[PDB]
Order: C-alpha cells, then sequence, then structure tokens
C-alpha cells in the first residue's frame, strides 16, 4: 500500500525579456500593454529564443544533478485556451535540456535520494480573469520563460512532498534564476498520487491534484487525498484515471474531471527554432556559474565551523541568509553567537516583520558589531531586545 | 477503410471544428479517402532513416535577453471583436453540455 | 497602361533618366488594373491612396537627383498571405476579412527600403492550400493566356498580376509549389528560393518548415534583381539563413557550355502529359544546342512527394492555424454562448473547405496512436527525398524537367476533386521537402496555355539556377506575347 507520488513543479526565470519575444517579463497593472505581435500569436509571427534562459534552465539543472543534453531542440504542445493565444506552448518532448537528477532530502528517519526525470523549457501563458459569466483575458504574462521539473515518481508520503519543494525551492533559489516564491507564483506545483496494495503490481485510482498554492498546502491535499483514496481502495472503490481541485477552505479535494484517456498534445519538433547543440565550453561557462549549493554548504557547516543539526539546514535556507552569515562570521562575531541570533531573532523578526530583504536593512557589517557588544564590550543580552529591531529597520550599529 | 463516426467526431474536438452528423458522415469517408492517398508513404524503405525536421543544418540561434517595451494596449486590442476593460472577453461556463 | 508592359530594369532606368515621372508610372498601373483585373480578378484589397502618396514622395527624390534604393518608384503586388502594415491582409479567407495587421512582414520593410510601390495586395487560395486560386472567398482569378482556365496555386494572383501587365513584379509564397506552379500556368518567371534565404517573418504560416517567399515577373533577370531586394538573415526569423552573398545577377548573362544538367527520369514520368513531356524535351536539346550537358538520373522517392508533403504541410497546418480563434482579430462567431462554442463556431463558420480538410487530416496525423505510422513516417520519407538531391548533385550542377504535369487545367475542372487537383505537386513538392532552391520559366504553349520548365538548384545557388535559366531564355520566352495577352 504505498502511495506512490510524484510532483510537476514549475519555475519563473527572471529574465528581462521573455522566451520567445522581446517583451519584458516584468509588466505593470495595465493589463494587454506587456505585449507584442509574438505575445499576441499574430498570423506570421516568429519566436526567438531567450539566450540566458537557456543558460539559466541549464545552470539550474546542473544544480540539480542532471545530465545536460547536447542535443536539445523545442516542441508545440498543442491546446486550445484563451490564456495560451497561439495554441500550442513551445516547450520541450524529447531531448529536455536536463535528464535524471536528484536531491537529498531528510524525513522523518533519515536520508532519502528523490529522482528528478527532468527539466525542461516552456513559456508561461496569460491569465483569465473570471467575471460574470464571461471571462477576461490579459496577456501581459503569456510568453515568461518558465521551466518544468518532474520528479520521478519517488516521494513516498505528503509530508516527503513537502521536504521535497522545500530542498527543490531551496537549491533552484541558489542559483539565482528564480526568487521561486508560490504566494508570487514564481514557483507552482501540482501533484499526482496514486495507491497499489503490496504484493501486487496493480494500482487503485490515479489522481492529478490541481490548485495546491503553498507548500503547506500540497501536504493537505496530498495527506487528504492519500485519505480518500485510501478509503476507495478499501470500502469498494471504482479504480479510475481523474484530475481533482483542492478546495484551500475546506481542505478537500473535489473531482472536477475525469479523463477518458491521455491528453493528446500531439508533440512535435518545433521547427521555427533550429536545434540547440550545447558543447562543453559552454557546459562549463555556466557550470562554473554556480555556487556552493546548500547541502554541501551545510556540510561545511557540520564539521568545519561544527556547528549543529538544526542550525545547519536553516542557515542554508537561502544563500542571502547563509551568505550573511558567512560574511558576520568572519568579521568577527562568534560562529555559535550569529548562529542562535539568525536562527531565532533576525528569523522571526523577519517573518514577524515581513522584512524578507534581509539585503536592504541590517547588513553584516553592522549585525557583526552588536554580537561583539554582547561577546564582551558591554555584557549580556536583554539589552538585545530592542538594541536588535532598531539596528535592523534603521541605521548602522548599535 | 475503417474511420468511425466517433473518431471524425474526436478530430474535430482535437482541431475545435464544429461539425455535423451531416458532415461527419461526409467527413468519414473524405478522410478515408485522403489517408488512403497517405497510406502510399508506406511503399517507401525509411528503416533506419532518421526523420528530418530542419532542411537547413543551423545551430543555437538566441536572442540576447534585453526588453524591448510592448505596444500600447490600444494597439494590442484594435482587432479583436470583444473586449471589456482593456482585455479579451469571452463566455465561460462550465458545463458539459457546452464548455 | 503605358508603361505597364515594362520590366523591372527598363521601367528601372526609364526613372533614373527622368524619361518617366514615378507618379505616372502609378498611374498607368492603377489604369492598367482598372481596365484589366476587372477580368482577371487578381487584386484583393487595392491600395491607390498610400501608393499615390509615395509615388509624390517619389517624384520629389527624383527631382533632387536623389534616386536610391533598387527598386527605386518600381509597382509591386503582394499576395495577401504576406503581411503589409496597414493593408488589409486576408489569406483570402473569411476568417481574416476585414484584418488590419499592426506591424510589418520583413520583406514589405525590405521592399520599402528599396523604395518599391505597393500597388495592393493579390489574390490566392484560402491560407494558399489549394492549386487553382478556386477556393478563394473573394473571387476566382483567371489565367490571362486563358480565360476559361485556372492561373494555378495557391499564388494565383501573383502569377496573373503579372502576365496580365498590372505589375512588374510581385511576391507569392512556396510551401509545396505555390509559386512555381502558378508561374507555369501563367507562362512567367517565379522563383522559390532556398529554405532560408528569405524570412519568413510576417508571412501568415502555412507549413513552417516548407513555407517560402520568391519573386514573379515576366523575364529571368527582374526576378534575379527582386530576389536580392528580398534575401538576406533576420533577427526575426530564426530559421533565415546567416548567408551574406545575396547577389544573383552577378553570373547572368554567362555561357553554360560544360554545365552539367541532371534530368530525372521521373520526371518525364506516367503523370507528365505528352505535350508538356514534347516541350520539355524540346527544351533539353535546347541547352544542348547551348552546350550544357544533359543526362538522365534517377530521384526514385519522388513519387511520395505529394503525399509525404501532405501529411507533413496539413499536420503544421494543423498546428499553424490554431491561433485562428476570432479572440484577438479575425472571424468571430456572434451565435456561440460557450467557450467550446466560439472556438468550434468561430473556426468552421471562418474556415473554407479545403482549409478544414487539411486541419482534419493534419489533427488526425499527429494523434495520440498515428503519430508514427503517418507524421513521422512522412518525416522520415522527406528525408530520402532530400538524399536524392544529395545524391545528384555529387555530380550534376542544376536539375531540370517539367514545372507541372500538365498545363493549366479549366475553371471548375479539378476544384470539386481534391485527390487528381493535388496530383498538380508531382514536380513541385520534393524541392521545398528538400529545401532547395527552384525556378520555372516558360518553355512552350499546348493550344495556347503555357508549359512549366523547372530548374532545381543546390542549397543557396540560386545564382547557377538564373545564369542557366537566362540562357534559355534567349532561346524561348513569352516577352512579346504578354502584350498581346
Ligand atoms: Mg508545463
Amino acid at each position: 500500500f504505498e502511495t506512490v507520488i510524484g510532483l510537476e513543479v514549475h519555475v519563473e526565470l527572471k529574465t528581462d525579456s521573455k522566451m520567445f519575444s522581446p517583451s519584458p517579463a516584468h509588466f505593470g497593472a495595465e493589463p494587454n500593454s506587456n505585449t507584442n505581435v509574438i505575445d499576441l500569436a499574430y498570423p506570421g509571427v516568429l519566436p526567438v529564443v531567450n539566450k540566458r534562459a537557456v543558460d539559466w534552465a541549464m545552470r539550474a539543472a546542473m544544480a540539480l544533478n542532471m545530465e545536460i543534453a547536447t542535443e536539445s531542440k523545442f516542441d508545440r504542445k498543442n491546446y486550445f485556451y484563451p490564456d495560451n493565444p497561439k495554441a500550442y506552448q513551445i516547450s520541450q518532448f524529447d531531448q529536455p535540456i536536463g535528464e535524471n537528477g536528484y536531491i537529498d532530502i531528510e524525513v522523518d528517519g533519515e536520508t532519502k535520494r528523490i529522482g528528478i526525470t527532468r527539466l525542461h523549457m516552456e513559456e508561461d501563458a496569460g491569465k483569465s480573469t473570471h467575471k460574470g459569466e464571461y471571462s477576461l483575458v490579459d496577456l501581459n504574462r503569456q510568453g515568461t520563460p518558465l521551466i518544468e521539473i518532474v520528479s520521478e515518481p519517488d516521494i513516498r508520503s505528503p509530508k516527503e512532498a513537502y521536504a521535497y519543494l522545500e530542498k527543490l525551492r531551496s537549491i533552484i533559489q541558489y542559483t539565482g534564476v528564480s526568487d521561486v516564491k508560490m504566494e508570487e507564483g514564481s514557483l507552482r506545483c501540482d501533484a499526482n498520487i496514486s495507491l497499489r496494495p503490496y504484493g501486487q503490481e496493480k494500482f487503485g485510482t490515479k489522481a492529478e491534484l490541481k490548485n495546491l498554492n503553498s507548500f503547506n498546502y500540497v501536504r493537505k491535499g496530498l495527506e487528504y487525498e492519500e485519505k480518500r483514496q485510501e478509503e476507495e481502495l478499501l470500502n469498494g472503490g471504482e479504480i479510475g484515471q481523474e484530475t481533482r481541485r483542492f478546495d484551500e477552505s475546506t481542505g478537500k479535494t473535489i473531482l472536477m474531471r475525469v479523463k477518458e484517456g491521455s491528453d493528446d498534445y500531439r508533440y512535435f519538433p518545433e521547427p521555427d527554432i533550429v536545434p540547440l547543440y550545447i558543447d562543453d565550453a559552454w557546459k562549463e561557462r555556466v557550470r562554473q556559474t554556480i555556487p556552493e549549493l546548500p547541502d554541501e554548504r551545510k556540510a561545511k557547516y557540520v564539521n568545519e565551523l561544527g556547528l549543529p543539526a538544526y542550525d545547519a539546514h536553516v542557515l542554508t535556507l537561502t544563500k542571502e541568509m547563509s551568505d550573511f552569515f558567512e560574511s558576520t562570521i568572519e568579521h568577527g562575531a562568534d560562529v555559535k553567537l550569529t548562529s542562535n541570533w539568525l536562527m531565532g531573532g533576525v528569523n522571526e523578526y523577519l517573518n514577524k516583520n515581513q522584512v524578507e530583504l534581509l539585503d536592504t536593512k541590517l547588513t553584516p557589517e553592522n549585525l557583526a558589531g552588536m554580537i561583539k557588544l554582547i561577546e564582551d564590550g558591554t555584557m549580556s543580552s536583554k539589552i538585545a531586545k530592542k538594541v536588535f529591531p532598531e539596528l535592523a529597520a534603521k541605521g548602522g550599529n548599535a | 477503410t475503417k474511420v468511425t463516426r466517433e473518431e471524425v467526431e474526436h478530430i474535430a474536438n482535437l482541431a475545435r471544428l464544429q461539425i455535423s452528423p451531416e458532415e461527419t458522415e461526409e467527413m468519414a469517408n473524405t478522410l478515408e479517402s485522403i489517408l488512403d492517398f497517405a497510406k502510399q508513404n508506406d511503399s517507401a524503405d525509411t528503416e533506419g532513416v532518421e526523420p528530418t525536421y530542419h532542411v537547413l543544418d543551423l545551430q543555437n540561434v538566441l536572442r540576447e535577453d534585453k526588453a524591448i517595451k510592448g505596444i500600447p494596449q490600444e494597439l494590442a486590442l484594435k482587432n479583436a471583436k470583444e473586449t471589456e476593460d482593456g482585455q479579451f472577453k469571452v463566455p465561460t461556463i462550465m458545463n458539459e453540455e457546452d464548455a | 497602361m503605358s508603361i505597364r508592359y515594362e520590366s523591372v530594369e527598363n521601367l528601372l532606368t526609364l526613372i533614373k533618366d527622368k524619361k518617366i515621372k514615378p507618379s505616372d508610372v502609378v498611374k498607368d498601373i492603377y489604369d492598367a488594373i482598372e481596365e484589366t483585373d476587372p477580368t482577371i480578378k487578381s487584386f484583393l484589397a487595392l491600395d491607390k491612396e498610400n501608393a499615390i502618396k509615395k509615388a509624390q514622395e517619389l517624384d520629389e527624390l527624383q527631382a533632387k537627383d536623389q534616386m536610391d534604393g533598387k527598386l527605386f518608384g518600381i509597382p509591386m503586388g503582394i499576395k495577401d498571405n504576406i503581411i503589409t502594415n496597414g493593408l488589409e491582409t486576408t489569406c483570402a479567407s473569411k476568417m481574416l476579412e476585414g484584418f488590419v495587421p499592426i506591424y510589418e512582414s520583413t520583406v514589405m520593410e525590405k521592399l520599402h527600403k528599396e523604395n518599391a510601390v505597393l500597388i495592393g495586395k493579390l489574390n490566392m487560395d484560402e491560407f494558399a492550400m489549394g492549386g487553382s486560386t478556386e477556393t478563394s472567398y473573394f473571387k476566382k482569378t483567371v489565367n490571362p493566356f486563358d480565360h476559361k482556365a485556372v492561373p494555378g496555386g495557391s499564388s494565383g494572383g501573383s502569377a496573373a498580376a503579372v502576365a496580365a501587365g498590372l505589375v512588374p513584379l510581385s511576391l507569392g509564397s512556396d510551401t509545396g509549389g505555390s509559386i512555381r506552379q502558378p508561374a507555369a500556368y501563367c507562362g512567367v518567371v517565379g522563383m522559390k528560393p532556398t529554405y532560408g534565404r528569405v524570412s519568413r517573418f510576417g508571412l501568415v504560416a502555412f507549413a513552417s518548415s516548407l513555407d517560402q517567399i520568391g519573386p514573379l515577373t515576366r523575364n529571368v533577370k527582374d526576378n534575379a534583381i527582386v530576389l536580392e531586394a528580398i534575401s538576406g538573415a533576420d533577427v526575426n526569423d530564426s530559421t533565415s539563413a546567416p548567408v551574406d552573398d545575396v547577389d544573383f545577377t552577378s553570373e547572368i548573362g554567362k555561357d553554360i557550355k560544360g554545365l552539367k544538367v541532371a534530368l530525372p527520369k521521373e520526371y518525364l514520368g506516367e503523370g507528365v502529359a505528352d505535350d508538356v513531356k514534347e516541350a520539355v524535351q524540346n527544351a533539353v536539346e535546347t541547352l544542348k544546342s547551348l552546350g550544357a550537358v544533359v543526362e538522365e538520373v534517377s530521384l526514385p522517392n519522388t513519387k511520395f512527394g505529394i503525399p509525404s508533403y501532405y501529411v507533413i504541410a496539413s499536420s503544421e497546418a494543423s498546428s499553424n492555424l490554431s491561433r485562428f480563434d476570432g479572440i484577438r482579430y479575425g472571424y468571430h462567431s456572434k451565435e456561440a454562448h460557450s467557450l467550446e462554442e466560439l472556438y468550434k463556431m468561430s473556426r468552421s463558420e471562418g474556415f473554407g473547405k479545403e482549409v478544414k480538410r487539411r486541419i482534419f487530416l493534419g489533427t488526425f496525423a499527429l494523434s495520440s496512436g498515428y503519430y508514427d505510422a503517418y507524421y513521422k513516417k512522412s518525416q522520415k520519407v522527406r528525408t530520402l527525398i532530400k538524399n536524392d538531391f544529395d545524391k545528384v548533385f555529387e555530380n550534376y550542377d542544376v536539375v531540370v524537367g517539367p514545372t507541372a504535369p500538365t498545363t493549366a487545367f479549366n475553371l471548375g475542372e479539378e476544384i470539386d476533386d481534391p485527390l487528381t487537383m493535388y496530383a498538380n505537386d508531382l514536380l513541385t513538392t520534393p524541392v521545398n521537402l528538400a529545401g532547395l532552391p527552384g525556378i520555372s520559366v516558360p518553355c512552350g504553349q499546348s493550344n495556347g496555355r503555357p508549359i512549366g520548365l523547372q530548374f532545381i538548384g543546390k542549397p543557396f545557388d540560386e545564382k547557377t539556377l538564373y545564369r542557366v535559366a537566362y540562357q534559355y531564355e534567349t532561346q524561348y520566352n513569352l516577352h512579346d506575347v504578354y502584350e498581346k495577352l
């Protein structure tokens, strides 16, 4: 009775222009003001491949331990829908830029290496606001460079799924190709789950979970779905292929449709884009353009600068945080002092003040001091109560 | 040979083309004749031949990531027959009769 | 309507020597149109006002002795599937009637840069699918050489406007013969350059891997000139070839002795009428009388050209025509109350019979379970067709044979017979499939209707094509006949 589940994740690359069009990737509040004949799918327009988007797509795939393709072409994924004007999304089918990678995660128990089967480049769709009995369509976001990441169906529980999204988000975040924030849509996720009673190869019903907007939220639907088809398997259940929407308020998944077969997207090579031949040199440039990722950054905090377990995980949760910590470290802040100060204190200050821009406020130059004034200068902690906040949203030193 | 009403209507659907059961029959035959016409390629020996996706042997034609401001909303809506509030207006009643 | 029969070259010089005013050149064109198109029906939207204005600007430049541009003050007709900023572009379909482009295609860009004068848009088969232009939603263009005959398809208006003395040059698009076949039917010179030689930015797509714009004129020389004004790389078209040498007139006028010419036996096969075959063989002799060396060769996979072409073209069409949903532009069904209806009704009411046939076929050829057996198969066959040429080109400079299996057929003769209509692409499709350049020049007449001689070249070797074409043309052409119709 393993509940087998895989995750389909899209990430928004933060480039200047769109994937196949020069239109800017960042738009204002005025609808359909961030477009051109290309994004509008006018007759006779052609796609022009954003070079950086490729460099970043293959930068994030390496950081994902994937084999980088040498030959990689784009394909059309054909489907009719108001926010997809050409009626085909330029994507990749065979030859995805990145294949067979993995990430290590820690779930109750120990380490589990989850495989990531592929990483391909795509273009985002426009937005369709449902107003009245009609629909409003804004093509401002259409064409925004996305990358699709599909896990191998290895994760084995709604919690492993969370751990997955966290590490993944974490690693992508370090490559500096996306803010990968789900509240901002720069990271999206869909889950696929099915149960197969032990001893046999046959599965029960399989479902695609839609409308999962937060790490925390995927787990909810995942574990709800798990229980939902857990009953179905036992009670009587009618095996089937389905898509399900997750209701944020009620916490349940609702059946929105029953697949009649496999969605036919008539995939086929995009003749308008000449193939990509990614050579060694090219792979090198982008290879080297990768920092030390979280895992090896954390393994660095273990024996060298021998810090704890909890500590290592949260200080490497973001590149900025981890950079801040190490910048503040040489500066003169005792290893532990700053660790405990970032772990909680600053982390709690950020969350409580939503001051997520850990960069345009308190700095390692400024913070470095406070810890010394406490270290020995003046004496101990309680003073740290408010010295910190002011020092964080205001000045430069004590 | 053997192209049913059912496939004719499944294709029409994949193509978003409206057809009447007074056009389906007519289309079943047409496709059939066209396919028989298409079947001619089967007399060609392609064992081990790679598919030609591109005739011109170019490579890596990429565009530098430099944005170019888009056209005015006015220009973007200028040709659309239905619009409201600076967007394209369309029906969306999701009932499996209409859709 | 006095210089309405002058070549681009002569008209060019007649304007540089100030022997004629650009404004009057245009006055002559519209005069010609007003008098002749009522019968020919080759023009769709006319751009008279703008044309008038541009010429007035050109008179000044003439006077100031600043006449720049390879085609200065030269009249031009543009196939209506080629975007013209501000000018109604319909692809001759209900789906796009009233459509006004908000951007400029690259060839038009290039053509304006050379100071040509947009006279208007030409008629064609709906969305370039057809071999007689009879599918147009607007009108049926007729063959100047015989008014009971078709002009060819899909660029019938382009071949007809030139043969009828309405413009010295026109643009067409060739996907499987849409430039060469109409030219052959109307006894004029038409060329489909190498795939990648002319930007496709602004070309309403039929089959992306097969489509290509090219010119049609009354003589080989004017044609090479026009190709120089539209060739070249374009950052707007990723598949445009980075080849600078865009000179096609340099080797024109040079002899062809020693030229190795391959005459595919399959090009004189069973589908070729007796008269077309006799004319081409007399053409082979003409080429021999000119020194060229002509020997039989085989392009075994020729027979597969039409089917692999229809499967591939239709398939791509079943994707390139999907943007047409009447949402952002084009025909928008009024009786639609649901989203499904909106797509299904707009598309079914906006597209004609043939267009829907292709889409049906194409959508089917790409669908689950059939993909490998139809589309993929065709693509492999495409490889076979190109290999044939690769082999022949290992020992020959050019390839010759008829452009079309027969003379032009009658209006209404094959309009209700798509299968026989298709057979007319026998000799043209292998070229797009291989992505080669191919040109058609007249080489005879059977019962008044012109026969086409086609030269297929190596990639980007259009210049060699113009060289041998010009040579042959000095021995035969219909230069003096257009004037008489
Ligand atoms: Mg995707």
